[PDB]
């Protein structure tokens, strides 16, 4: 409704350019279109003028054998009049909405090329929904706030230069009530936007009690809280009560208010007006036309304000779309290579790295995986074994020392090459929306509905896969809402295989699993990692005690290195998170 | 069944300003219909007889009708604001300590996320709905059909001109609404596509990157956006197609006006004012047609949302004290399953069935299972959030369903495996169990729960600020605020979940290590399904798909118990 304050637009104009040039290839279709805009809004001034005309022509000298003949100009004028509004309508309607397809094929790739630093710092609920909306403020505006000023304008201007040449007095009495709107408009609209925000802070405080107390209602019972809440909801709500009377009556009035200005434009016409034409300076046919403006000079003038800021709000919702435009790609380098087909030697050298760069996260990382080894990282929450696996990916850069995977530096590797040789399996497992075989097909585009089965079949996923209702086609709705969590991670665990990746790095989560799968997907694990390089976030401990090499972890420094017997005879840090767990 | 409670109690006190609302509106709309009248007058009895008194004394008349008009709506508006936001402060007041009389049982019914829409959107679109029909569904009936009444009563025969007019608008407006529904239907639904594609390319990112598959979700998007950009098309094509066919109507019905009141004038029939009041009086009634087609729209959603706020005032709480429930001024901490079956929805299967166990006062068990297992209904079932539907379960060998809630709840603590924070300050939120605690006994509390030295880094230490459902904190810090927050409360039986945050690191032995100190005069369930957390207790209750499957100690269950054995197995 009322807005905050006006957008701080960095050189509007020079987005307004960019934005300019998007529907730049439409040029001739939106001249045509502007063009009747100018002729639908010039019609429409011309109406009351000519049934002023009929009334003087026709009615008052008693000749109505002329009456036809001004009917059919009327009749045609307005058959004309809707004729071009349902013209200049249907097809900004479809230009406006090319524009945006574009906007969202722009914004969409951009995604899927920007680093994912952008998608792991702010809160994905709001990077969409901040971007739908100035997506939308473009739309609204280019298929309707920009024809509705302009058109706007056009008919102002016309029915003032028409006002003006058919009477002037009567024209500077009519538009004696433009001083009053604008004082009545602005006077008001300044009341509902200090009311409107004092009550949205009230709502947004209240609604918060609500939405907190009914998501933690078990909690307030637990804590027999039942009075105590209901007296913080009640004082806020009391609140509430005054305010939005408040808020309610100022966003009320300025109709009441209008409607009455529009009103004394009609009295001050029908009098002023009526006693001219006693005095013969006007005809009747005149006063009939000034009234047919005399609503022209209030609401249409609100409008006018209002789509201008929603104008000016479009260029602000432009501006933030086009830095999204802007900003940068991950590349692979210029004489990045394709990875040669090798069993996958891992290495990092003294290896810095933080998220915020004031807070480091990993400090002086050395270490050496040769081929086929099972690597385990253990820790404590902040080890910094968590982020290992995104440095080897490369969804974030090193800020000192350097990895290598095979002795070629990471950073001159095919991003394209890297990502397939190297596979993955989090502990936040992510399915789609699509049935069984297009998940596990994900990993092999072009994988035959044959290797699919023999490959779950290999890893105890095909078992329950089957067995679910539509089984291999059961489209997983809300991302496999409705399976076990360890059938999940045995899905995930099926479609890491088909990827036949040459280096695994696994994270498989041991919470709310049920024994009978948990055997099975430490036996998936096992077909997994065989003939693969595998980098182990370790829960289990069968993994730790058959690891050839663990890395304990601590402080984002490794603090200890070898195998599980050593570690233990080592009786160092390893003891104390070995010892204090399965002691 | 259902409920006899309604929404009409909340607007009654207010009956008053339900009234002048809609009599202030009326003098609007009277004053709103003189003005063509007077016009008329001003030509047919003034200009045409040429008197300026007329001309001069109507014209002061009509400016007038225009104050006095002015205020009748300023004054609507000012008492259906009061009404209408009154009614809203106090069906929001009602609504609101129903969901605090909800059980666990009522809650399930709606869920949590519908029963904060109905508290929320929904209170405020009937409180709309009141506005609404204390003003518009006043002004723009009255417009029409006294519009329709003033035209009649200007020439009879030329109504005949409304005959004509108003069903094809009627009927416009009811092709369009069939129509169009459907659309717009669609369009909402390619608009959610666009925006499943959207979030699960954001979920995801790191599977569909690492996959190297990131044209086919350019492929995938581009579908959902093709969609979109048609069901958008389709429905406002017709939109762009009724506005401007309706203008016409309006249009054409007014040189329907000139043409047949043409004749009118020259049979000596009508003046040349009334023909000029008429066609001001044909625009009232169309324009208020189109208003009357709006608030029809908006009826058909806002009573949808009458419907679920009176659900929620409706439903009875499933969890009932007795008229003479037992006072218990302390508890030992004993607890009891006697042949408990439980369930949370009648559809599935019982989740606990046979449950029989009991437990000495300080005793500190691990309720071991898998998930589904039933173990995580303990929580529920000992304080009373909700009741089996077979068998009794008892605290100091009392049915738990015999002594007062607040009594019995206010010596059990539950540490649910998802913890839940309130605005206000650390301090505040760990006072939740007594608020006459001392800083002393607070900083003992969250020093056996392991949190006190993060308290104390942060720069407002325990006065530290926590946001909206404790957001700010991470999984493991409210976890153990949560846990601090119990032991402020100096429990007689606590039930702590999920051993700790799965998989903490060693200082989750320590908070084990150091309740242990604490559990003296405590009883404590730990629900874990981890066995070295289990070996840490007294006893373990192993419970194997709904029926307890063993209780014992790590030998004795190495034994006999099955599923405890199988478990084991997968652990070590």
């Amino acid at each position: 409704g009322p807005i905050l304050e006006k957008p701080a637009l960095k050189n509007p104009t020079a987005t307004l350019r960019r934005l300019l040039g998007y529907l730049r290839p439409h040029t001739f279709t939106l001249i045509m279109v502007f063009v009747f805009v100018t002729v639908s809004s010039i019609l429409g001034v011309l109406s009351p003028y000519l049934i002023g005309k009929t009334i003087d022509v026709v009615f008052v000298p008693r000749r109505f054998d002329l009456l036809p003949r001004y009917m059919l100009i009327l009749g045609t004028i307005y058959a004309l009049t809707s004729l071009l509004f349902w013209l200049q309508g249907k097809i900004m309607l479809t230009l406006s909405q090319d524009v945006v397809f574009r906007l969202r094929k722009e914004l969409f790739e951009k995604l899927q090329r920007v680093p994912v630093g952008f998608f792991d710092r702010t809160p994905h609920g709001d990077i969409i929904s901040r971007v739908i909306n100035d997506v939308d403020n473009i739309n609204n505006v280019l298929g309707n706030s920009i024809i509705q000023f302009f058109s706007g304008i056009v008919t102002l201007a016309g029915a003032v230069i028409m006002m003006f040449r058919v009477n002037v007095i009567l024209s500077l009495v009519t538009l004696s009530i433009v001083p009053l709107t604008v004082l009545i408009t602005q006077i008001v609209s300044s009341q509902t936007r200090k009311y409107f925000y004092e009550n949205q802070r009230v709502l947004g405080q209240l609604n918060g009690i609500i939405e907190e107390d009914i998501s933690g209602l078990t909690v307030i019972k637990l804590f027999t809280r039942e009075e105590k809440e209901m007296e913080k909801f009640d004082r806020v709500n009391e609140s509430l009560r005054k305010v939005g009377t408040k808020a309610q009556i100022f966003s009320g009035v300025l109709p009441p208010l209008m409607n009455m200005v529009n009103n004394l434009g009609f009295a001050l016409i029908s009098g002023f007006g009526g006693w001219l034409a006693l005095k013969d300076i006007i005809t009747v046919g005149t006063i009939a036309t000034f009234i047919g403006y005399s609503r022209q000079f209030t609401r249409p003038l609100n409008e006018l304000s209002n789509q201008f800021n929603m104008i000016q709000m479009a260029l602000a919702s432009a501006e933030r779309i086009f830095e999204i435009l802007d900003l940068e790609e991950e590349k692979d380098d210029p004489d990045a290579v394709e990875l040669r087909e090798v069993r996958g030697e891992i290495e990092f050298k003294n290896v810095w790295f933080s998220y915020d760069k004031k807070k480091p996260v990993l400090k002086d990382i050395t270490f050496h995986i040769k081929p086929g080894q099972k690597v385990a990282l253990v820790g404590p929450t902040g080890s910094g074994k968590t982020t290992i696996v995104n440095l080897l990916m490369r969804f974030y850069d090193v800020d000192r020392g350097q990895i290598l995977v095979d002795g070629i530096d990471i950073r001159k590797i095919k991003r394209s090459s890297l990502r397939s040789s190297i596979g993955i399996v989090l502990q936040d497992t992510i399915l789609f929306s699509t049935t069984v075989k297009e998940n596990l097909k994900y990993g092999n585009p072009g994988a035959t509905d044959e290797e699919i089965k023999e490959a779950a079949k290999l890893t105890h996923s095909d078992h329950f896969i089957k067995h679910l209702p539509e089984g291999y086609e059961t489209v997983l709705t809300d991302n496999g809402e409705d399976l076990s969590q360890g059938q999940r991670q045995l899905l995930a665990i099926t479609r890491a295989f088909l990827a036949n990746p040459k280096i695994l790095i696994l994270d498989e989560a041991t919470s709310n699993v049920d024994t009978k799968t948990e055997k099975s997907i430490q036996a998936a694990m096992w077909k997994l990692m065989e003939g693969k390089t595998s980098i182990i976030i370790a829960h289990r401990l069968n993994t730790i005690k058959n690891a050839d090499l663990i890395i304990v972890l601590r402080d984002g420094e490794i603090v200890e290195m070898g195998k599980h017997d050593e570690l233990i005879q080592k009786r160092g840090f390893y003891y104390e998170l070995f010892t204090s767990q399965y002691g | 069944g259902g409920g006899s409670k309604t929404l009409a109690r909340y607007l009654k006190p207010y009956w008053i300003f339900a009234v002048l609302a809609p009599l202030f509106m009326v003098v609007e709309v009277i004053c709103d219909l003189s003005q063509p009248t007077l016009l008329a007058r001003i030509v047919d009895e003034g200009i045409a007889r040429g008197d300026f008194s007329l001309v001069l004394k109507t014209g002061i008349l009509m400016l007038i009708v225009a104050l006095i008009g002015a205020v009748g709506g300023i004054g609507c508006t000012v008492f259906a604001s009061y009404a209408s936001q009154n009614f809203g402060a106090d069906l929001r007041r009602d609504l609101f300590r129903k969901v605090l009389s909800f059980s666990i049982s009522n809650v399930n019914r709606f869920h949590t996320s519908s029963l904060i829409t109905r508290l929320t959107n929904d209170v405020t679109q009937l409180q709309n709905l009141v506005m609404m029909l204390l003003r518009i569904v006043v002004r723009a009936p009255l417009l029409f059909v006294g519009g329709i009444v003033m035209a009649v009563s200007i020439n009879v025969k030329l109504s005949s001109v409304l005959i004509f007019l108003i069903p094809p608008i009627v009927l416009l407006f009811v092709w369009l609404t069939k129509k169009g529904n459907p659309l717009f239907r669609k369009i909402q639904e390619s608009t959610d596509e666009v925006n499943r594609v959207v979030r699960e390319n954001l979920l995801g990112v790191r599977v569909v990157r690492a996959f190297r598959r990131e044209e086919y979700e350019n492929e995938n998007f581009r579908k959902a956006n093709e969609s979109l950009r048609r069901s958008i098309i389709s429905a406002f094509s017709l939109i762009v197609f009724a506005l401007p066919l309706f203008i016409f109507i309006v249009n054409m019905g007014m040189i329907a006006v000139l043409w047949f009141g043409g004749v009118l004038v020259r049979n000596n029939q009508m003046e040349i004012g009334s023909i000029m009041a008429y066609t001001n009086y044909l625009m009232q009634i169309m324009f208020s047609l189109m208003m009357i087609g709006n608030i029809l729209n908006f009826i058909v959603r806002a009573s949808a949302s009458a419907k679920r706020v009176l659900e929620v005032l409706n439903e009875k709480p499933a969890i009932e004290e007795a008229d003479n429930a037992l006072a218990l001024p302390n508890v030992e901490g004993s607890v009891s399953f006697e042949n408990v079956e439980f369930r949370y929805f009648e559809n599935t299967d019982p989740v606990l069935s046979g449950v029989n166990f009991s437990v000495k006062p300080g005793s500190l068990v691990a309720v071991l299972g898998e998930t589904g297992s039933g173990k995580s209904t303990l929580m529920n079932l000992i304080p009373r959030l909700i009741d089996p539907e077979r068998g009794r379960v008892e605290v100091d060998e009392l049915d738990v369903r015999t002594v007062k809630l607040k009594d019995l709840r206010g010596h059990i603590s539950a540490v649910p495996q998802e913890t839940v924070l309130f605005s206000g300050t650390i301090k505040e939120n760990l006072k939740w169990g007594r608020e006459d605690a001392t800083d002393d006994e607070i900083v003992e509390a969250a020093k056996i729960a392991q949190i006190h030295d993060f308290i104390i880094s942060l720069p407002e230490g325990y006065d530290s600020r926590v946001e909206r459902g404790g957001r700010n904190f991470s999984g493991g810090q409210k976890q153990r605020l949560s846990i601090a927050r119990a032991l402020v409360k100096k429990p007689k039986v606590l039930i702590l979940d999920d051993c700790t945050s799965s998989v903490d690191p060693i200082t989750e032995k320590r908070i084990l290590d150091g309740l242990k100190r604490y559990t003296k005069g405590c009883t404590t369930f730990i629900i874990t399904q981890k066995i070295p957390t289990a070996l840490l207790a007294d006893k373990i209750l192993v419970l194997h798909e709904g029926k307890v499957a063993g209780f014992g100690t790590h030998k004795e269950l190495l034994e006999h118990c099955k599923p405890y054995r199988e478990i084991y197995e997968s652990q070590f």
